[PDB]
This record gives structure tokens, C-alpha cells and sequence, in this order.
């Protein structure tokens, strides 16, 4: 069986494809690879060895052909503007493919909870009430993500074919594991650790619902095999960690534990902190993937939270650049040369 | 046989084989080495005064 | 011995490398690290 995902040199797509390749169709329903095909963000990138496709840019005819070739298709539009327009073209041409279809084919779009930023709760007083795959219908926008929301809704317009053709979209919490860019930046900070206290932003008490790339991949396969009868699903952890907890944990394990809360403007200076990432720093959200949690027979990495799994997550990150500490003694006479060479 | 060495009273040394064998080799080398190097002097007892 | 003696007299001034100290420490260094036994032996038993 054959599946597409775009921009596999993003960790978000890439590691999902990696794990999705190793799994087996239908297996998710229980408690040899696929064929996986993908686009690259960067001409610098090269085919991931779990994947076999090569297109530094693809012919739109070629794309539509391979979109027919796959048993299921997922797309992701986080960060990338162009992926939105391309997915819209894909789903429109796919409307023709619905007439062509060998079978009812599956489409999926990957999206973030950040869409929910500007939300009145259902209970603005009991601010701890959670929201679910039912609620996103509500999701009060954020501006770029509102165009993402538009593409999502259009994808459901085509989705209406349902029994003839399936479309799906998913809201992901902050993404963690696999060198995930924000945590990578905070990993990088603590790895150097040069400040005696690590920075924290305004309140920081904002909860950031989150998913780990492997567990998201499992969710994606579960959706594919189930073909769930609600065409949007949420991908977030029970962690319910505030950002304050996230940074406290990071500094405690890697850093000095010492931490400082500072105007977000002080963070704005930073290079890899795109405005998207700063927005992720801004958001509080409170949601639980009840539909997934009932339906989906995932063998988790862990259902719990980043703060708990932190040791494993750090181990992953350290492998991600192999930064295993180097550890030496050299023996003999003293001082001159010996110390000199050691310092060299 | 050690008890026989009692009866003769010959020299006996023992060394432990559990270290990596080149250490053991160095050790028995080191102990034998005086005996060989001295050997020109068989007995040659001498007296500070 | 040559390198040490070639160290500046100012540099060696009162140091552990003043020739008496240097000689004694050099001997002590050898005397500890018998081929019968050295600190290396611990790592050798770890086979690292």
C-alpha cells in the first residue's frame, strides 16, 4: 500500500512517514513496509530512506498522478503558505479523481490547535473545562491560521462525498520529540547553558496541549484504518503542562534549574523564534482528544506528558546531533606538554 | 609437591594468573630477574660494620 | 631532563620542576607505574 506526505525533510512529516512506513495497514485496529512518497522542502534535502520519491519540485500532473497512486494521502500546512495552495489544487483535481477513483481514497490535512487562539470558552468562568473534536467547529481564529482554517473547511467541502471519497483534518498541539523546533531551540539554549538563569515569557502559566510525532503518526494510521465518522480530530496530550512547567523542567534537567520570567519582547530578539513560535508561546489552550482516546488502539510512547518523559526526549535530542559527552584522561609525566596538549 | 619443597627447602615463589597475562609475565620476570642478574654472585654474603 | 633544564630559570623558580623536585617526582612517577601495576590496569580490566 502507498501513501503520500509532503515535505518529509520537515521532522513533522518526515518522522511520521518513517514510522508509518514501518507499521502495517489495519494493524492500528488491534491493540513489510508501506510505499511512501514525499516532497522536499529544500533542494539541499534528499530522499528519506523510508521513502522512495524524488521531486525537487513536482510536475502538477505528476503530483495528481501519484495522488491517485496512493491508497491514502496526508498533507501538512503548518508553517508553509505554499503547501496550503498546493493542497487546495490537489483536492480540486482529486474531485476529478473521485470520478476516476480505483477506490474510495483517503485525504488528510495536518493542522495546529493554534487555530483556537482567540477563543471564548464554553465556560469562561470554569476555565479548566476541556474541549474536544466536537468543539473545533467553534475555534476562534488566528490570522494566518484562519487561512489554514479556510483550506481545512474547503477540504471538508470535498469531504462531503464521504462514502465516495474521504477527507480529514487534524489539529495538533505543540509538537515535541524528534528535534522539535521550539524544544530544539530550548534544548540548544540549555545545552550551551551559558546564562545562569534561562528565560521565561510574561506569565508562562499558559497551558500548551501537545502531541509527540510518533503518537501523532499512530493517530494518523488509526484515522486511516478507522476512517472515523467525524472528519476532524484533535491531537493533544493529557500533560496539560503550562509553558512555565515546560521551561522549569528543561532548566531543571539540562540547565541550572534557575529560570527568569521576562517580557516576551526580550524573546522576540531571537533568530529561530519565528513569530509563529512566539505565538505558540502566547497561546493557552485546554482540549482533550476524547474521540481519539476512545477509538484509537495506540500502543503509546506515553500518553502522559513531556515533563515526565523528559529523560527519553532529551536522549532523542542528544542522538539527534550525537552530542554524547567526550571524556578523557592522559597519563605520564606532568605539566609542560601534558597540560598544554590537554588544553589544546 | 609444595610439601616436598618443604622437605628439600628449595626456593618457591607463587604468582597469580588472574591478571591479564602480560602483567603476570612482568611480575614473574621481575622476581626471577635478580636471581639471574646476581647469579654470578651465587652466595657472596657481606657485612656492614 | 633536557626540556626541564631548558625551561627558563624564572619559569622553574621554586616550582615542583626545580631539578631536585623534578628528579624526585620523575622517579616517583616511574616507581608508582610498575609494569607490575599501574593506574592503567583499571581501564585495561575494563578493556577500554
Amino acid at each position: 500500500q502507498r501513501v503520500f506526505i509532503n515535505h518529509l525533510d520537515t521532522y513533522s512529516s518526515g518522522n511520521i512517514g518513517k514510522f508509518l512506513a514501518n507499521c502495517v495497514a489495519g494493524a492500528s485496529l488491534e491493540e513489510g513496509t508501506f510505499q511512501i512518497v514525499g516532497t522536499l522542502v529544500k533542494p539541499e534535502s534528499v530522499k528519506p530512506d523510508f521513502a522512495v520519491e524524488a521531486y525537487k519540485g513536482i510536475s502538477r500532473e505528476d503530483l495528481l498522478s501519484h495522488l491517485m497512486e496512493c491508497d491514502a494521502v496526508i498533507y501538512n500546512i503548518t508553517e508553509n503558505v505554499q503547501q496550503v495552495e498546493e493542497a487546495l489544487w490537489a483536492v480540486s483535481a482529486l474531485n476529478e479523481e473521485i470520478s476516476h477513483f480505483e477506490k474510495r481514497k483517503v485525504f488528510i490535512l495536518l493542522s495546529t490547535v493554534m487555530t483556537w487562539a482567540r477563543s471564548k470558552p464554553l465556560d469562561p468562568d470554569d476555565n479548566e473545562v476541556p474541549f474536544t473534536e466536537e468543539d473545533y467547529r467553534r475555534r476562534k481564529h488566528h490570522p494566518n491560521f484562519l487561512d489554514h482554517i479556510n483550506a481545512e473547511k474547503i477540504v471538508l467541502k470535498f469531504g462531503k462525498n464521504a462514502k465516495k471519497f474521504a477527507t480529514y483534518v487534524v489539529a495538533s498541539g505543540l509538537q515535541y520529540g524528534a528535534e522539535g523546533g521550539i524544544l530544539h531551540t530550548f534544548f540548544k539554549m540549555a545545552w550551551l547553558g551559558e546564562v545562569p538563569a534561562l528565560p521565561v515569557f510574561g506569565d508562562g502559566t499558559n497551558c500548551i496541549p501537545a502531541i509527540h510525532v510518533v503518537d501523532l503518526a499512530g493517530v494518523i494510521q488509526n484515522i486511516i484504518d478507522h476512517v472515523p465518522k467525524l472528519h476532524y480530530l484533535v491531537a493533544v496530550d493529557e500533560a496539560v503542562h503550562t509553558l512555565e512547567d515546560l521551561v522549569k523542567c528543561i532548566s531543571k534537567n539540562t540547565g541550572p534549574g534557575k529560570i527568569q520570567k521576562v517580557p516576551k519582547e526580550n524573546a522576540f530578539l531571537t533568530k529561530d523564534l519565528t513569530q509563529e513560535y512566539l505565538d505558540h508561546l502566547l497561546v493557552n489552550l485546554r482540549m482533550e482528544a476524547l474521540f481519539v482516546k476512545e477509538n484509537f488502539n495506540i500502543r503509546w510512547v506515553a500518553q502522559t506528558g513531556f515533563v515526565e518523559n523528559i529523560n527519553s526526549i532529551l536522549k532523542e535530542y542528544k542522538q539527534s546531533r550525537g552530542l554524547l559527552p567526550i571524556k578523557i584522561c592522559i597519563l605520564g609525566p606532568p605539566a609542560v606538554g601534558k597540560s598544554s596538549i590537554s588544553e589544546e | 609437591i609444595q610439601d616436598e619443597f618443604d622437605k628439600v627447602l628449595i626456593p618457591i615463589i607463587m604468582v597469580n594468573g588472574a591478571r591479564k597475562m602480560h602483567i603476570v609475565q612482568y611480575v614473574m620476570n621481575m622476581k626471577l630477574k635478580p636471581l639471574v642478574e646476581n647469579r654470578e654472585s651465587i652466595f657472596e654474603k657481606c657485612y656492614p660494620v | 631532563k633536557e626540556r626541564v633544564m631548558n625551561l627558563p630559570e624564572s619559569v622553574v623558580a621554586g616550582t615542583h620542576y626545580s631539578q631536585d623536585r623534578f628528579l624526585r617526582s620523575l622517579s616517583h612517577y616511574r616507581d608508582i607505574n610498575t609494569d607490575d601495576e599501574t593506574v592503567f590496569n583499571y581501564f585495561d580490566e575494563l578493556e577500554i
